[PDB]
């Protein structure tokens, strides 16, 4: 039950900043259900804890090719990525919709449109859940 | 037994959670659930839910509506159950299981079905009443009509 | 000359996103129409004709198969028809606004009873108030009466029959068999299903002596000088065209009922 597993350990986390089990378990039910990009960074919080700590230097490791060597298939990419709902937001809005579609066209609207946060960081989302492949 | 067809004093949320989940698919919960059923003339049963966000452009996901599962005598009969509720309210997830409807289904016997008829104009009513009752918490109204 | 290299590492793939990018919001409503005055209508009901039976163009191209007529004939129907479409159009409006009392030219025109009772109105009016009352009377559903407006449209043809008549003659008894459906889902048991669909065919029958009615007036403004009547282009190519026609005899009335 990787999803409530997340939910207590959250408030864990919230109640008691330090305690790095919290995270831990955390990160391990994000791993779990193959979603590295998060389980390294709730891993990485408990190393900003504790950088000797086990379980976050382990499955950060992990989580550190997993979260790249699974996308296989962009039907999981897909699936996966769209349960998120800020990615569902970056590809409902079509101002979002008509960048991408320059980004796609020309290397150079990404060179020009990356330097604009707002949409630096929407792209950055994208890239984070595997949506957007750069090569 | 089908949640459905369960008493719907005695079934919890979390129990109403846990099959919403499974059958959408929806890893989140849902926003709100009306569980009825009526008798006499015509009788069914029924669970309608409101997701707690719109359905998301995704054609993975377009393609598969109208998501309300019909079963007859609780026989499964399909996934896609057009001309079971308005348009508008296709964003609500379900379950409809009636006793009067004849197994002899084709898309045509239902469309031209007095008894898919009255079926469909009372779970609009009870899809409204199910809002109405959304309308009285103002804090949780609001969640559900901004999606 | 350099070693080539995989520049710039900013290549994407977007290719999932761009299968996943496909709805666009679409929208209704496309055009509209009043008449501009109440007693005056005896002009003014030309100019909204000539608008109506222009809308009645736009909308008969829009049922499946119209556009497949040929044009000579999809011109003739509405040159025909456009009179019988008009009266009905005021008589739901009617119906639901004024419970058939007075006619409705446009959503935002009613005509009132000062006005309505005047014979430069009521010639023609009363033979259009004939409609209002019964769709009234008749309790008509708006997916009846939809049915019946739909059915109007090709109502009246010449004697020596279309050109592209049996695409016309599909079309026609398709909307007959949907007027019946109509009904059957509405009014339950089976005595009242034929009674409504024959109660309601009687008036899409009785569209013709409403019809004969208000052409003749029609015809006689146009061609008669004395009465000060202004036509729209639209409705000035009708008539001029219909009028030799009509009044004798060389215009069929198709009857979906007996009497």
């Amino acid at each position: 039950e990787f999803q409530l597993a997340l939910k207590d350990c959250e408030e864990c986390i919230q109640l008691e900043p330090t305690f790095i089990k919290g995270y831990t378990r955390k990160a391990a039910a994000l791993e779990a259900m193959k979603d590295y990009t998060k389980a390294m960074d709730v891993y990485q919080k408990a190393l900003d804890l504790d950088s000797s700590c086990k379980e976050a230097a382990d499955g950060y490791q992990r989580c550190m090719m997993a979260q790249y060597n699974r996308h296989d298939s962009p039907e999981d990419v897909k699936r996966r990525a769209m349960a998120d709902p800020e990615v569902q937001q970056i590809m409902s809005d079509p101002a979002m919709r008509l960048i991408l579609e320059q980004m796609q066209k020309d290397p150079q609207a990404l060179s020009e449109h990356l330097k604009n946060p707002v949409i630096a960081q929407k792209i950055q989302k994208l890239m984070d859940v595997g949506l957007i492949a750069i090569r | 037994k089908p949640i459905w067809t369960r008493n719907p004093d005695d079934i919890t949320n979390e129990e109403y959670g846990e099959f919403y989940k499974s059958l959408t698919n929806d890893w989140e919960d849902h926003l709100a659930v009306k569980h009825f059923s009526v008798e006499g003339q015509l009788e069914f049963r029924a669970l309608l839910f409101v997701p707690r966000r719109a359905p998301f452009d995704l054609f993975e996901n377009r393609k598969k509506k109208n998501n309300i599962k019909l079963y007859v005598r609780r026989v499964f009969i399909m996934d896609n159950c057009e001309e079971l509720i308005p348009e508008y309210l296709n964003f609500i997830r379900g379950v409809v299981d009636s006793e009067d409807l004849p197994l002899n289904i084709s898309r045509e016997m239902l469309q031209q079905s007095k008894i898919l008829k009255v079926i469909r104009k009372n779970l609009v009513k009870k899809c409204l009443e199910l809002f109405t009752e959304l309308a009285e918490d103002k804090e949780n109204y609001k969640k559900f009509y901004e999606q | 000359s350099i070693v080539p290299a995989t520049l710039p590492q900013l290549t994407p793939t977007l290719v999932s996103l761009l299968e996943v990018i496909e709805p666009e919001v679409l929208y209704a409503g496309y055009d509209s129409s009043v008449p501009d005055s109440t007693w005056r209508i005896m002009t003014t009901l030309n100019m909204l004709g000539g608008r109506q039976v222009i809308a009645a163009v736009k909308w008969a191209k829009a049922i499946p198969g119209f556009r497949n007529l040929h044009l000579d004939d999809q011109m003739t129907l509405l040159q025909y028809s456009w009179m019988s479409l008009m009266a009905f159009a005021l008589g739901w409006r009617s119906y639901r606004q004024s419970s058939a009392n007075l006619l409705c030219f446009a959503p935002d025109l009613i005509i009132n009873e000062q006005r309505m009772t005047l014979p430069c109105m009521y010639d023609q009016c009363k033979h259009m108030l004939y409609v209002s009352s019964e769709l009234h009377r008749l309790q008509v559903s708006y997916e009846e009466y939809l049915c019946m407006k739909t059915l109007l449209l090709l109502s009246s043809v010449p004697k020596d029959g279309l050109k592209s008549q049996e695409l016309f003659d599909e079309i026609r008894m398709t909307y007959i068999k949907e007027l019946g459906k109509a009904i059957v889902k509405r009014e339950g048991n089976s005595s009242q299903n034929w009674q409504r669909f024959y109660q309601l065919t009687k008036l899409l029958d009785s569209m013709h002596e409403v019809v004969e009615n208000l052409l003749n007036y029609c015809f006689q403004t146009f061609l008669d000088k004395t009465m000060s009547i202004e036509f729209p282009e639209m409705l000035a190519e009708i008539i001029t065209n219909q009028i030799p026609k009509y009044s004798n005899g060389n215009i069929k009335k198709l009857l979906f009922h007996q009497k």
